[PDB]
């Protein structure tokens, strides 16, 4: 009965589909306003460097599935995703003088390739499999397991749990190049850094656990 | 964030109307601009339903169609007539631009082959004047004609934010090969398909590419090289599509290398096999890129209109487009020494020479400087 | 069923009637207790075939050797929906439930605001003094004279409004109140409790309507005094203190005429009676919250703007020449307090305060403070 | 609180009748001034039904219309006549004031270009301030020897009329060609009546605020000098749709610069919940510039269209760009001064209007105060 009323509506399944939809269109206009703060200003915008804790309201019949420690993980991936949309949009909204453009394609590519990896290859691969799994739910318990086997794996493929200061920080520090170069609109001293950190990125990720090779091409 | 369309001359009004036919056919909107009962965000291309169309002899033909509920030959001739009605047409733009909540772009359907080429030349210089934060993309169509053509190039070389070539000769080839016709009313059937499928990611929201600036700026490396060519083979896995796309028999253009490739997949394909298809494209190496900048191929998934089978579209930035210019360029030098100031024509010839000379250097290992 | 209670020892759990919880049974839910009190009050205030059938059902329950709560509600919910359906007829169709609600929104929620500005103009001097035992009737003739003063004439629904003065258990406005004698069928929905929270809102809304009026009179006093260097300091503070109240008096049509638009929708959609009893109870609960009344800080900050403005408008009206004999020495005292309160509320703002701050800062002036 | 309306000059008497035939049509009033069968508060303009009008050759044209039961060219010449019929007309005005319960204002329709208006309209404004000192005098004046009549009148409207709305015939004749395609006076007046009608919409229907003429003007005029307004009528559909067409100067009848305060009037049945959503996007786009010195806001109000007769819209604007129109006029005045009993009154009038144009040009500075 609970699963029945959860496809729509105590439609627990219907509520779950909306959850991973209102983040991970609509959320495009939301972030673009933040590019150009206040805690009440955002709410009217939503209802229309690393913070913005987001939450939601779940009825008791589905409270047992979407637990409290489940909100934070869903919030964890949302924070990191925006920083990618940020750098991707920051280097996109604009349009040795022309030498800067060679530093654009050499960079606007790299952030774009990463974004193509997290969303499509991960945030849509496991998502396509998860839906095909929940539609065969036959138990109160295993529905938790098939769900908990969706976050704890998507938090691993998207490298955020461990090996942060070993690998994740590299992507994080080169993301600061997407901020510095965006404002300025020293040039020679950027490629010396860029060609180093990018080579630092590949010469560190070269240890590849196996799914990392889908991006290791560039 | 909406995009407004403008149809100029007999050609532009023809290609836009048929495009508005199929687009209204894809959407669940009856010909009478009334919603049909029978998921799609349509505020970008529709106003609550009336399209944001700006049409500019053929007007009678449009009205005679059952879709009435949905609303000389010199280049210098068009340029003069445009200044005459400067405020006449721009009030229609301004009443809709300010009438639009947040305008995003400016798409243009015009043929540079007579008056639309002159009027189109007028709009570009004018649109850059008033609106400095508005994208201008032009779906220009290519084939006394060399003159009108080369001028529109000079205007299009620095005014438009992007450009998509559509040459009639290559389109004439597809007319006989895979259709067996020999007609104007038939070649545009493909052009509408090219146009509609081009903006599918914007009318059906997905995860990536929720704005037109998101699609183009991945291709264009520098504002000078803002010329694109398209591809549409389906007339089957993800690998079968892209390989059918790189064959020059399908490209709508009559050493060299690419700049960047963007692909559109509209079928029910699985996202499990796309990243591997790129590998087999790289290993087998069916295309080369610039030797200087590390170039990439992009591909996006979408959803076909349920109100309407795996199809796909390809957008390209290929340096072989230089040859198309050099032909009319040679044709200009032909009639120049063959036959009140006649000085602007030389200024246009100088600037278009720059762009071509940049193409030939764009494909060299020393594009720097 | 008959609107009277048979009790003389405080036995029944219903003692303008109310409801008792500390004596209510255990297994009976509080929800159905709300249903009972409504059907009874609606008949008492009200003073064919729907009578005998309800009797036999009540008697049949006594023969069941097991009180099943699932069946106790099964008969009460029909009776509630029965008297509510007929009352909704009388409230809308003959009386233009909906008709009574329109009358409520008019007089309780200051819907007919034009009546209350002339009511203030007349009943002004007879209320500024401390209220006594005679001013209770001294004003009722003024209010009755007010309705006839704007050619609103109806012997119906006029004698149902009798202004009360909470005397002997201070200005007159601090004790003003308005009671409404509910009819019989609507007594189930209008208990003295729900008519009490309505009364509290009527005091706060009448207060701000009073200060804006006398403030606008000051505006007409400066304009009247067109031909002192310090004379400009008034309007530089008056127009300043005008926007803090006028915009405070906006957002009220955007919270009244909006919430009222939903409650009027909730009835015309659901056929159930329980929906009305919860939607209306939900409708009123928003007025206590959205109108910033329950939140003490916003209620304690703008509260000072009210009586501070009284001194200002009185001071400028208490003289006919320039503020010379310590008057300018007095004006400089309020600005030292008011201008701080302006930035103070700016810090309180920075759920619904955006709808208030958007109007206050669309001109980006408070950003400088 | 009623408003007695006066109409002077040919243009003023013509627009009023078209304003009257429009108003009585919105209500269920027969041309015979009798209610027809077929909530709308009708006391503000009608006396118990007769309109509180005082009309001052063209009168014959009005009495020949089926609405009969509804009731030289030099500045010096017009004034001289005024003082000669001084006592005659005031008994007409005074008796209407005592007849009303609590008279509040004085609506006046006159044209500065119109000789009679430049002579008789100017004289009343000085007498009206003398006799009744506590009554606002607001005029629906309309700009067009021609510059003389204009500047001499502006000398009175800047110190007597505590409010004013300007209607420029140049922009009106323009709007007639582009979106109406007329080429006469009899056609352009149709749109004039639409402005005055929707200008007083909130007063004729019971609302929450804006229940008096003071309820509209006081938010617009901060200082006794800045007392000039402008109007805009868009429909010639959501709440966000109507506002984006207001701020476009393509519809405002006008020919740094920034506003002072905006009043929006909506006559449709739009959902009043999304109006706060519309304002947010407007502040985001930043479509209009404002003053930094003092606190100001953009306002909006709702009402109901006449049922006996879809969304319309009218905006009240207080712009400093209106000063340019004055300069154009006063420029031509100086042009005729150097080309052609005391010739001194026309001299001081040029000086006092210099203060007005100065006040607006100094208003767009961060230091307008003092
Ligand atoms: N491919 C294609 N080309 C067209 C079509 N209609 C017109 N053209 C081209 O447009 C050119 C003539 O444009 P024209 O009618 O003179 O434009 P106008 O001067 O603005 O009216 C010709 O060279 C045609 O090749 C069409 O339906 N399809
Ligand atoms: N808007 C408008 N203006 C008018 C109308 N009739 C006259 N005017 C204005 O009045 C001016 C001419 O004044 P005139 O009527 O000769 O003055 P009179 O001789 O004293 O009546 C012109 O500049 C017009 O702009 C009208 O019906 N509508």
């Amino acid at each position: 009965n609970l699963m029945q009323t959860l496809k729509k509506d105590y439609r627990l399944v219907e509520y779950l589909q909306a959850m991973r939809n209102f983040f991970l269109d609509t959320m495009y206009d939301f972030y673009t306003s933040i590019f150009d703060q206040n805690v009440s200003f955002l709410n009217v915008q939503l209802q229309e460097l690393d913070g913005l804790t987001l939450s939601y309201k779940v009825p008791w019949p589905v409270d047992i599935v979407i637990s409290l420690e489940c909100q934070k993980i869903y919030n964890q991936v949302f924070l990191l995703l925006l920083q990618i949309k940020w750098a991707k949009y920051s280097l996109d909204v604009l349009l040795q003088i022309h030498r800067m453009f060679l530093l654009r394609v050499k960079l606007m590519h790299f952030v774009n390739s990463l974004h193509n990896y997290i969303m499509t290859r991960i945030l849509h691969s496991t998502g396509l499999e998860f839906q095909h799994q929940v539609e065969e739910a036959k138990d109160l318990d295993q529905l938790i397991k098939i769900h908990y086997r969706y976050l704890s794996t998507i938090h691993d493929r998207c490298l955020l749990r461990e090996k942060v200061s070993f690998v994740k920080e590299a992507i994080m520090k080169v993301l600061n190049l997407a901020l510095m170069f965006a404002d300025g609109w020293s040039i020679e001293k950027m490629e010396s850094d860029f060609k180093n950190c990018h080579m630092f990125l590949v010469t560190i990720l070269n240890k590849a656990f196996p799914h990392l090779e889908s991006l290791a091409l560039s | 964030r909406e995009i407004i369309t403008l149809q100029l001359g007999q050609c532009g009004n023809q290609i836009g109307f048929e495009f508005w036919k199929q687009l209204c056919a894809e959407h669940g909107i009856s010909p009478e601009g009334i919603v049909e009962e029978f998921t799609d965000r349509k505020d970008v291309f529709f106003y609550q339903y009336i399209p944001r169309a700006v049409l500019l002899r053929v007007i009678h033909s449009i009205l005679n169609s059952p879709y009435a509920k949905l609303y000389g030959n010199n280049w210098a001739s068009g340029f003069s007539q445009g200044e005459k009605i400067h405020e006449d047409i721009f009030d229609i733009i301004d009443r809709e631009a300010d009438g639009s909540d947040s305008l995003e772009g400016f798409v243009l359907c015009h043929s540079i082959a007579g008056t639309g080429s002159g009027l189109g030349s007028y709009l570009l210089e004018r649109l850059n004047d008033r609106y400095p934060k508005k994208l201008v993309q032009t779906y220009s169509v290519f084939p006394v004609q060399p003159y009108n053509s080369l001028l529109t190039l000079k205007r299009l070389t620095q005014n438009a934010d992007c450009l998509v070539v559509l040459d009639n000769t290559a389109l004439n080839r597809i007319a006989t090969d895979r259709l067996h016709i020999q007609s104007f009313s038939q070649i545009n059937q493909l052009v509408s398909t090219i146009m509609s499928a081009s903006t599918t990611t914007l009318r059906y929201p997905g995860y990536m590419n929720n704005d037109l600036i998101g699609l183009i700026a991945s291709l264009i490396p520098t504002p000078r090289l803002h010329f694109l060519m398209t591809g549409y083979t389906p007339l089957t896995t993800v690998l079968d599509v892209m390989r059918r796309l790189l064959q020059p028999k399908n490209v709508m253009v009559s050493n060299h290398c690419y700049i960047a490739i963007l692909n559109i997949i509209q079928g029910e394909v699985d996202p499990t096999q796309v990243h591997k298809s790129l590998q087999r494209i790289r290993e087998r190496k069916l295309a080369n890129f610039i030797p200087w900048g590390p170039a990439s191929i992009q591909v996006a998934l979408s959803r076909k209109s349920p109100y309407l089978r795996v199809s796909g579209l390809m957008m390209a930035n290929h340096t072989s487009i230089s040859s198309l210019f050099e032909r009319t360029c040679r044709q200009y030098d032909k009639l120049r020494k063959r036959e009140d100031n006649f000085d602007e024509m030389d200024t246009s010839r100088e600037i278009v020479q720059q762009l071509i000379d940049e193409y030939h250097a764009a494909t060299r290992p020393d594009y720097i400087s | 069923l008959h609107g009277l209670l048979l009790d003389q020892h405080e036995e029944f759990f219903i003692k303008q009637f109310s409801l008792r919880v500390e004596i209510l049974p255990s297994y009976i839910p509080v929800r159905v207790a709300e249903k009972i009190l409504f059907v009874g009050e609606s008949v008492q205030m009200f003073e064919k075939n729907q009578e005998d059938t309800f009797a036999a059902e009540l008697h049949r329950l006594k023969q069941q050797p097991l009180f099943s709560l699932v069946d106790f509600e099964q008969v009460v919910d029909r009776i509630r929906s029965t008297v509510a359906e007929h009352l909704w007829k009388l409230m809308v169709e003959e009386s233009d439930l909906l008709g009574q609600l329109k009358i409520i929104k008019d007089f309780y929620l200051l819907g007919r605001g034009e009546l209350f500005q002339a009511f203030i103009d007349t009943a002004q001097h007879m209320l500024k003094t401390p209220p006594t035992a005679v001013t209770e009737h001294d004003v009722n003739v003024a209010f009755q004279q007010s309705a006839h003063k704007v050619l609103l004439d109806d012997d119906n629904l006029l004698p149902l409004l009798h202004l009360t003065i909470e005397y002997h258990g201070a200005s007159g406005w601090a004790a003003l109140g308005l009671s409404y004698k509910v009819q019989w069928p609507l007594h189930i929905l209008f208990t003295p409790a729900v008519l009490e929270k309505y009364n509290v809102v009527f005091k706060y809304l009448l207060s701000v309507r009073r200060v804006q009026a006398e403030l606008q009179h000051c505006w007409a006093l400066q304009m009247q005094r067109k031909h002192q260097t310090d004379a400009i300091k008034w309007r530089l503070r008056n127009h300043m203190a005008f926007l803090v109240d006028n915009l405070q008096y906006y957002l009220q049509v955007d919270v009244l005429e909006s919430q009222f638009s939903q409650l009027l929708h909730q009835i015309n959609s659901t056929r159930d009676f329980e929906s009305i009893r919860l939607a209306h109870d939900h409708f009123l609960s928003n007025l206590l919250a959205q109108s910033f009344i329950l939140l003490k800080p916003v209620f304690h900050c703008l509260n000072e703007i009210l009586d501070l403005c009284h001194s200002f408008c009185s001071l400028v009206s208490q003289n006919l020449g320039p503020l010379d004999e310590r008057g300018a020495a007095q004006l400089s005292i309020l600005v030292k307090g008011f201008s701080r309160q302006s930035s103070l509320l700016f810090k309180i703002l920075s759920n619904s305060d955006l709808a208030q701050l958007l109007l206050r800062l669309d001109y980006n002036k408070y950003y400088t403070q």
